[PDB]
């Protein structure tokens, strides 16, 4: 609308601009050219001079006729004083007057949520660097579990920092590149959450298929999932009515390339979460456990709570929902879901005392 | 000077890349140990899974120094047949070992017949999951289940909780289906999962 | 006979009691602590040696401290360069679970053995492009525990047969065997001049033998149980001992009496290996509480503490001149303390 | 041990037949050896930056 | 997904705000 | 030098009682556990009793449980084993035994042949 009307105005303003010399200068005003009902270019309306009397027709803008019911010519008061400019009324400029609806509150609502997740990511981008500062080079305690968590922590860092760039650019090759790259960075996180979920389940279903070769396959399946859909999303962008930097994501007919791979990734991670929990439940069914023997709630509650932030299952809280009528869904995934990187960082780098015994060696070596 | 450095680095990378040629092959071989040349070894693959079971009975009877070297084996195989009391006493020391904490032990049985050395099981309760299909008379039911609970009583009274035992009944398939559970507990406990 | 023979055996022991008590005319505690200490000496992790699939169990320094060999438990035998951490050879083995490895002082052969009861020697002259087997020294009834090369013709082996034996490379047989131990012998140490050697079985009975005559010369006792590692003085007139008693002791070869006892109250872990320094004042010993500890033999004080590993140290060793110390633990890493 | 019981006499007599010098002389020679040879060893002495090529 | 709708809907309100300024400012 | 000296025994009528003693020497009794091993004529070595270093967790075998008691004294490093109702199957040579690794709860094969941490032992008959 904005870019459409701006381009239509630039293509139409240079057209009747020559009539400015043909109005109030040409077509001599010997026909009672009142000072109000005069012809001139006002950059808003382009109307010619007329004689005083009853209503006189005007030149409605073709880009604004659809905004009102009278999709054609319009008339204004042309009395002894005449209409000075557009005859201000409900049909002020041959179109809607205010056209404001639901934007007086949702605009401030989105602004309050905007500052919410940015300050949340502001502390998340530094928390991950503290969490990544352990598994980066400390080979005193390193194994295959870090070989998967490393990529996941990198994906959270890339996604959190990239969100801090969207406001400075959107709020040209700039928006053209930063848009497709933003979708790729988003899908990189959901895909790696699926790979992490697929990795731990495959390690339990078939406990012998871990011979250091599926890692290269999982890395390819991880970084290669967004590199395919977003690429297909980017090429189809130009081939199907490329307009602006593609802020038209409301087109659900074509947006399946993005929302599609996401909802299935959460769905597969959901069904895998049931299988992994079922296998863990089978381990509790043995009377050889030390701490708990009857009250399964004492262990399963403190076990699924650790797996929820790592699996990112909380995204399913409002999946398969009427997104077109559930604008409040952002509160679950943007206001609270922004800290997902912070929870997975504090749970796998501050808890899990195995990573605490490693840094304790440096703590004792400092005083040694 | 670069003549000797490049040649030495060439043999270095030629050997480092050799360790990669059998590293995954080594980890794919889940070693095993069987308790009652100086050592007997058998090899067999079950469903694309390698198993190198060793027999150390040919060594010295004293097991104070050579059993410490077996901290790397993933599963120990124990068998039984007053030797019955000494077999349980040996199981206690293996359980309460300082270093043998990550090697879950498997317990087997054998055909036998013993009642006069342990007069306490005369009042032992009936088995809760008895298997009377082979026609077990109440003698062998209470006897087998008493020695069964005796080994289990040892594995619950002491220990830190990082290894368990797995009795069985009357082969190789029964070991592979149980060794899988040991690997499952290994890859699951690493992720802080209770 | 045993009614009188065991009585004469006990009566002879009292003769040993009054013998060792008669030499107790002075104490070494006053002589050792009436001098100046040296304090802490800085030791840093200069190099780490990765590249092992399993945990190591023993090492042996090379000829001129330029190289060192380590034996992994999976079956690999690796030779390393101390200067640039480069692998020289990666000779495989016929079986796994080794427990000892010896490096010849001439650098021509390398020996290794374990539960196989077979001591194998390997020529170091690369004819076929790699290392090949040369001779297998089978015949024992128990596992081998320690081996030491005297020359390129002679080699002694400590094995679970409760009897040490001297072997000749020419034919590979027990030319001379020693007897008089109670329990499987676990470690032996060779004198620097190759003129004497001592061993210790699982009875804390450190008994001295002759390299040229198959007979016992001296006997040492005083550890509670399970002596584990022995090392001679740099000159050869004394030797320290490491046992599961969580305390080290120093014995001499002249007065035949326990000289000093290195014990502490804040240790509940047994000793696994022990090695001397070039000067002899420092005693290095690997503990079972995941850390290393060096003892001042002339002060009986914990001069310094070395840490970095999270598993038990199973081997030690120093250069041929006291330049650097090699410490290997079950972490599969070989950290060169220097 | 009845047949090999002779070891309890011929072997334990070794400590009684060998000479045993007093410990006051066997102690001074040892500590003097450590003090005299405490100069050629890189250990026991702060290693200067010019030495220790193993860095 | 979530972030996609938020970026799209907020940009639409940003466009509507500019159109309102264009309305009150030019017509 | 460590030495294990036992005392008590001799021929007694069946069903009697006795108090076997074990005298520890040469090592610290406060850091080690103790065990008792008997040997029937023409049979091997069988562990029959034990005790912890903390003076608790006393255990026995089913064949001597109840009619056999073991006691220790850290003040004198002594060990006392008293029993009653001497059976004909109990006629065997008993040996005082100790296992290495003090301050630990694990030691293997104390009844193994050619073991030095065992005294000369005494015998009892019916």
């Amino acid at each position: 609308r904005l870019c459409d009307v701006l381009q239509v105005l630039w293509e139409e303003q240079d057209q009747c601009l020559q009539e400015l010399s043909r109005e109030q200068t040409g077509d001599l005003g010997t026909e009672q050219p009142v000072p109000g009902c005069e012809g001139m270019w006002d950059n808003i309306s382009c109307w010619p001079s007329s004689v005083p009397g009853r209503m006189v027709e005007v030149e409605c803008p073709r880009f604004l006729r659809m905004l009102t019911s009278r999709n054609g010519s319009l008339f204004r008061n042309c009395t002894q004083d005449g209409w000075s400019e557009t005859f201000p009324r409900p049909n002020l400029a041959c179109g809607v007057n205010v056209n404001d609806s639901s934007n007086e509150k949702r605009h401030s609502y989105l602004l309050k949520l905007k500052v919410m997740y940015t300050v949340g990511y502001s502390s998340s981008l530094v928390m991950l660097l503290v969490a990544l500062g352990i598994l980066c080079a400390f080979r005193r305690l390193h194994c295959t579990r870090n070989y998967i968590h490393m990529h996941l922590f990198v994906s959270f860092i890339l996604r959190a920092l990239s969100n801090f760039i969207k406001d400075a650019v959107l709020f040209r090759a700039g928006c053209k590149l930063v848009m497709v790259l933003f979708q790729y960075c988003i899908m990189a996180n959901y895909s790696w959450l699926l790979v992490e979920g697929l990795y731990l389940h495959t390690l339990l279903a078939i406990s012998f298929f871990s011979e250091r070769k599926y890692l290269q396959g999982f890395v390819a399946f991880g970084w290669g999932s967004p590199a395919i859909f977003v690429a297909l999303w980017a090429i189809a962008r130009h081939f199907l009515e490329d307009v602006g930097c593609w802020d038209i994501n409301a087109n659900a007919s074509i947006w399946w390339i993005i929302r599609g791979p996401v909802i299935l990734s959460i769905l597969i991670n959901f069904i895998l979460f049931i299988n992994i929990l079922r296998i863990l439940m089978r381990k509790l069914r043995t009377q050889e456990t030390r701490g708990n023997e009857v009250s399964h709630y004492k262990r399963l509650a403190r076990s699924t709570l650790l797996l929820i932030p790592l699996f990112g299952i909380h995204y399913i809280v409002f999946a398969f929902s009427p997104e077109d009528a559930m604008e409040i869904q952002l509160f679950f995934e943007l206001a609270l879901g922004s800290f997902q990187g912070l929870v997975v960082a504090v749970l796998y780098c501050f808890l899990n005392g195995e990573v605490q015994l490693e840094v304790q060696k440096k703590w004792q070596q400092w005083h040694l | 000077q670069r003549n000797e450095e490049k040649a030495q680095r060439e043999a270095n990378k030629k050997i480092e890349k050799q360790l990669q040629k059998d590293k995954q092959v080594y980890r794919a071989t889940h070693r095993l140990l069987l308790l009652g040349s100086g050592i007997f070894e058998t090899k067999f693959q079950v469903d694309k899974v390698n198993f190198h079971m060793f027999d150390v009975g040919a060594q010295r009877d004293e097991r104070r120094k050579w059993i410490q070297c077996f901290n790397d084996v993933t599963a120990i195989i124990f068998v039984v047949a007053n030797r019955l009391q000494a077999a349980l006493k040996l199981f206690d020391s293996i359980w309460n070992n300082k270093w043998l904490r990550d090697t879950s032990v498997i317990l087997f049985l054998n055909k036998q017949d013993i009642e006069d050395y342990f007069p306490e099981f005369a009042r032992y309760t009936t088995p809760e999951d008895a298997t009377p299909e082979p026609g077990e008379d109440p003698r062998v039911t209470r006897a087998k289940y008493f020695i069964r609970d005796e080994f289990l009583r040892i594995s619950t009274a002491s220990g830190d909780g990082r290894h368990y035992c797995y009795p069985h009944f009357t082969n190789i398939r029964r070991v592979f289906n149980d060794c899988r559970d040991i690997i499952q507990r290994m890859h699951l406990r690493q992720y802080e999962l209770l | 006979e045993l009614d009188q023979l065991r009585q004469e055996a006990e009566q002879l022991k009292n003769q040993i009691r009054d013998a060792r008590k008669a030499c107790a005319d002075a104490t070494l505690s006053q002589i050792t602590n009436n001098i100046d200490p040296v304090g802490r000496i800085q030791m840093r992790t200069r190099r780490t040696l990765r590249g092992h699939l399993a945990k190591i169990y023993a090492m042996h320094w090379g000829t001129d401290s330029r190289l060192l060999v380590s034996a992994s438990q999976d079956g690999k035998l690796i030779i390393w360069d101390s200067y640039t951490t480069n692998k020289v050879h990666a000779i495989p083995l016929r079986s796994s679970w080794v427990m000892t490895c010896a490096y010849a002082p001439s650098g021509n052969y390398v020996a290794c053995g374990g539960l196989d009861n077979i001591c194998s020697i390997y020529n170091l002259k690369t004819r076929e492009g790699n290392v090949r087997v040369s001779r297998e020294l089978a015949g024992h009834t128990g596992y081998l525990s320690c081996c030491r090369f005297l020359d390129d013709n002679q080699i002694v082996t400590s094995s679970g047969d409760t009897t040490c034996a001297l072997w000749d490379i020419e034919t590979g047989q027990q030319t001379t065997t020693f007897t008089g131990h109670t329990g499987d012998v676990m470690s032996l140490s060779l004198a620097p001049d190759t003129r004497l050697f001592v061993s210790g079985a699982c009875d804390a009975s450190a008994k001295l033998w002759d390299v040229r005559e198959g007979m016992c010369r001296q006997t040492f006792t005083g550890h509670e149980s399970d002596i584990n590692a022995i090392c001679f003085f740099p000159n050869g007139n004394a030797f320290a001992t490491g046992s599961d008693d969580a305390t080290c002791r120093l014995f001499d070869l002249r007065a035949d009496q326990e000289l000093m006892t290195y014990s502490h109250d804040n240790i509940i872990c047994g000793i696994t290996s022990v090695s001397f320094s070039k000067s002899g004042r420092l005693l290095l010993a690997g503990y079972d509480d995941f850390n290393c500890n060096v003892w001042d033999a002339l002060k009986a004080d914990r001069a310094g503490v070395l840490a970095g590993h999270d598993n038990r140290v199973s081997c030690l060793g120093v250069t041929d001149d006291g330049m650097a110390v090699a410490t290997g633990s079950w972490d599969s890493f070989l950290k060169i303390w220097n | 041990s009845i047949a090999q019981a002779r070891k309890l006499v011929e072997q334990l007599k070794m400590e009684a037949n060998i000479d045993r010098i007093k410990v006051s002389k066997a102690a001074a020679d040892l500590m003097a050896y450590c003090e005299a040879h405490a100069k050629e060893d890189p250990l026991l002495t702060p290693v200067p930056a010019s030495e220790n090529p193993f860095r | 997904h979530s972030d996609g709708t938020f970026t799209s809907e907020l940009s639409r309100l940003r466009e509507g705000a500019r159109l309102q300024r264009l309305l009150q400012g030019l017509v | 030098q460590v030495q294990l000296q036992e005392s008590g025994g001799g021929l007694v009528q069946p069903g009697g009682s006795l108090r076997l003693s074990c005298a520890a020497s040469g090592f610290t009794f406060s850091n080690y556990k103790m065990n008792w091993v008997r040997q029937a004529p023409g049979k091997g070595l069988e562990w029959v009793s034990d005790i912890s270093q903390s003076g608790a967790s006393i255990s026995y075998t089913g064949s001597v449980k109840g009619r056999f008691t073991i006691s220790r004294d850290n003040a004198k490093n002594t060990l006392y084993l008293q029993m009653n109702s001497l059976k004909p199957e109990d006629t065997a040579v008993y040996y005082c035994a100790r296992c290495p690794a003090p301050f630990t709860r694990d030691c293997f094969d104390v009844t193994s042949t050619t073991y030095a941490y065992r005294g000369q032992g005494t015998q009892v008959t019916v």
